[PDB]
């Protein structure tokens, strides 16, 4: 997941 | 678990026995066809009784568990009773290995 | 002379129940029916 | 319920997802017009993956309970799939090829009806289904509604040949499997039309496909062997042997199909999933001795057709080709390969029926390989020979008469080939030596002269 920051809200589907 | 076990009186049984053979028919009273099956493993062997309904229908391998059962006997033979708060239940098929040496029924 | 008419009750059993090409060779054993692939 | 059964029969867990299913996809839709109720659905399919997954199922059990409601569950379940259902395919799959013994012919009409749908739609993994929806297929059967369904998916598959053109592996399967069903099915005028559509059907392919034909195996020769009395293949062979080329520039011969390798997947596919089951937990689990009661169980309730006979070779070639123990379940005190072997061979009740058998047995000894093919098709031979020397000597003596006559009425200008082959499975059980030594069994007193008379003359080097 290179797009999204570690530290950045999950999407739980 | 073994099948020399079953004793009468017993109570909260979960013991796990494989039907291989197949019941034969046979006259008993006036009317009614109590039948009954043997089988045999590795540690020993007993009879099961088989009412009409069930013998007309069955398929050797069924694996059934009792609860609640009272042992009876069947002209010198033991044999398995269910009723009066007793009730059967099927598990699997196929998934067992058998022994038919012990088996007690032999003159 | 048994084995001709042996030979064609046996040629007519196999002309009734194979459904692909067959040749019917005899063999010293006795054997007479032997599958290949087509000329 | 769905699935037929009775008291006796056990609560089986899957089904009572299922009824899971049932109870939320009903209870939510509440009888209300379809524009809320797919509002209210989507919500809940978004809500999470496993409730997505339960919605999934629950869409797909409605399309085998009722024709209006599967029309509308199946347009709801294309509105709202998320990953296009290629899990929900997955659990299809799973489903299909468990619970079809006990399946209702209705559902099975809507199944159908449901397969029809995704392969016309061009649903990504459909070739999945199709492939193990083919395979439940049982050879040597002639029972009205097994028979039924096999035309039904033929007629799926033939009004959506262009589907099957851009699955490559698909057009093998396909093939070879129509192929098995044309010599199994003869007997009847509607027999008769279905087997010149089959047939039809089948050389298109071929033709077409010759490429992609290439990698069936050596068996795609055997079921053309049956079935090269109609003028088509004949037609065929002829143009192959005439320039191989003509009908793939690639092609150079034939080769390259007789130096080539039949997939597993081939003799696999034939088989319900049950036998082959059956047949691993009897390799798995039964110690020697007990296998008595299992065959001939699977004997009388099944194997009791004039078909059977064929099947018979079918269990054969798929067990030598398919089953490959390891080495240390070998070493083990479990059920040998050779009783498995003299039983197959001693419930051949008919001379054709050995003859099959035998073949099935040599096909492989033809084009023997060490490098890419493994010693598990040899090794119960070899043991049966040397465990049937005393109780079954007529065993032995036939397979041995057989396979001595067979190399040079096989095919003389490849014959040297068939020589080839047994010298190289001479050479791998010499390598491997299963036996102590091979001197005894070669030149065996009981065995009758003229057979250890050729042995001797084909190959000195064993003496």
């Amino acid at each position: 997941s290179p797009s999204y920051s570690p530290t950045s809200p999950s999407y739980s589907p | 678990t073994f099948v020399k076990d079953i004793k009468p009186g017993l109570k909260n049984l979960n013991l796990i026995f494989i039907v291989l053979e197949t019941g034969r028919v046979t006259k008993t009273k006036d009317g009614h066809e109590v039948r009954t099956c043997k089988v045999a493993d590795k540690t020993g062997s007993i009879n099961i009784s088989v009412w009409d309904d069930v013998g007309n229908l069955i398929q050797p391998g069924d694996i059934i568990r009792l609860t609640k059962g009272y042992a009876s006997v069947f002209k010198g033979c033991l044999t398995l009773y269910t009723g009066r708060g007793g009730d059967l239940q099927k598990i699997g098929e196929f998934c067992m290995v058998y022994s038919e040496v012990p088996n007690f029924s032999e003159p | 002379q048994h084995i001709a008419a042996q030979q064609k009750a046996a040629l007519q059993h196999a002309h009734a129940h194979s459904s692909g090409y067959f040749i019917t060779q005899d063999s010293a054993f006795g054997n007479l029916i032997l599958p290949v692939l087509p000329r | 319920r769905l699935l037929l059964s009775t008291s006796l029969d056990a609560k089986d867990e899957l089904e009572e997802r299922l009824e899971r299913c049932m109870s939320i996809v009903t209870s939510m839709t509440a009888g209300v017009s379809e524009r809320e109720a797919n509002d209210a659905l989507n919500a809940y399919v978004c809500k999470g993956l496993p409730q997505h997954e339960e919605i999934c199922l629950g869409l797909f059990t409605l399309i085998l309970t009722e024709p209006a409601q599967a029309q509308k569950c199946y347009r709801d379940l294309a509105l709202v799939s998320r990953d296009g259902m290629n899990i929900v395919l997955n659990k299809i799959n799973q489903i299909l090829m468990e619970k079809y013994l006990k399946l209702q012919d209705t559902c099975r009409t809507q199944l159908v009806w449901l397969v029809r749908e995704l392969v016309k739609s061009g649903v990504l993994g459909a070739d999945g289904v199709c492939m193990t929806f083919m395979k439940q297929i049982a050879g040597g059967d002639v029972t009205a509604k097994n028979i039924w369904l096999a035309e039904s998916v033929l007629d799926i598959l033939t009004e959506q040949r262009e589907w099957v053109l851009k699955s490559s592996i698909l057009i093998a399967m396909a093939v070879y499997t129509y192929l098995r069903l044309i010599v199994d099915h003869h007997g009847t005028a509607q027999l008769q039309a279905l087997r010149q559509k089959e047939v039809d059907f089948c050389i298109s392919l071929l033709r077409e496909r010759f490429m992609e034909c290439l990698m069936i195996g050596r068996d795609l020769v055997r079921l053309l062997q049956n079935v090269a009395r109609i003028p088509e293949f004949e037609l065929l062979w002829k143009d192959i042997i005439h320039n191989p080329q003509a009908l793939s520039p690639q092609f150079t011969g034939i080769l390259q199909l007789l130096q080539s390798r039949t997939s597993r997947k081939f003799l696999a596919c034939r088989l319900t999933p049950d036998m082959e089951t059956k047949l691993l937990f009897m390799t798995s689990r039964v110690r020697f001795g007990q296998q008595k009661r299992y065959q001939d169980w699977f004997q009388r309730q099944y194997l009791s057709t004039p078909d059977s006979q064929s099947l018979r070779c079918d269990l054969i070639r798929y067990i030598c080709g398919v089953v490959h123990p390891s080495n240390e379940v070998l070493s083990s005190d479990i059920l040998p390969r050779w009783a498995i072997i003299g039983w197959l061979l001693t419930t051949c009740t008919s001379n054709v029926a050995a003859s099959n058998a035998k073949l099935a047995l040599f096909y492989d000894w033809l084009f023997f390989s060490p490098d890419k093919d493994s010693i598990m098709n040899i090794e119960p031979a070899i043991l049966v020979m040397h465990h049937s020397m005393k109780p079954h000597p007529a065993i032995t003596a036939t397979l041995l008469d057989f396979m001595c006559r067979i190399i040079p009425n096989f095919y003389p200008p490849l014959e040297g080939h068939v020589r080839q082959g047994v010298f190289s499975s001479l050479n791998h059980i010499v390598e491997k030596r299963v036996l102590a030594h091979l001197a005894p069994l070669f030149d065996n007193p009981k065995l009758d002269k003229e057979l250890r008379a050729m042995l001797r003359e084909k190959f000195p080097e064993f003496c």
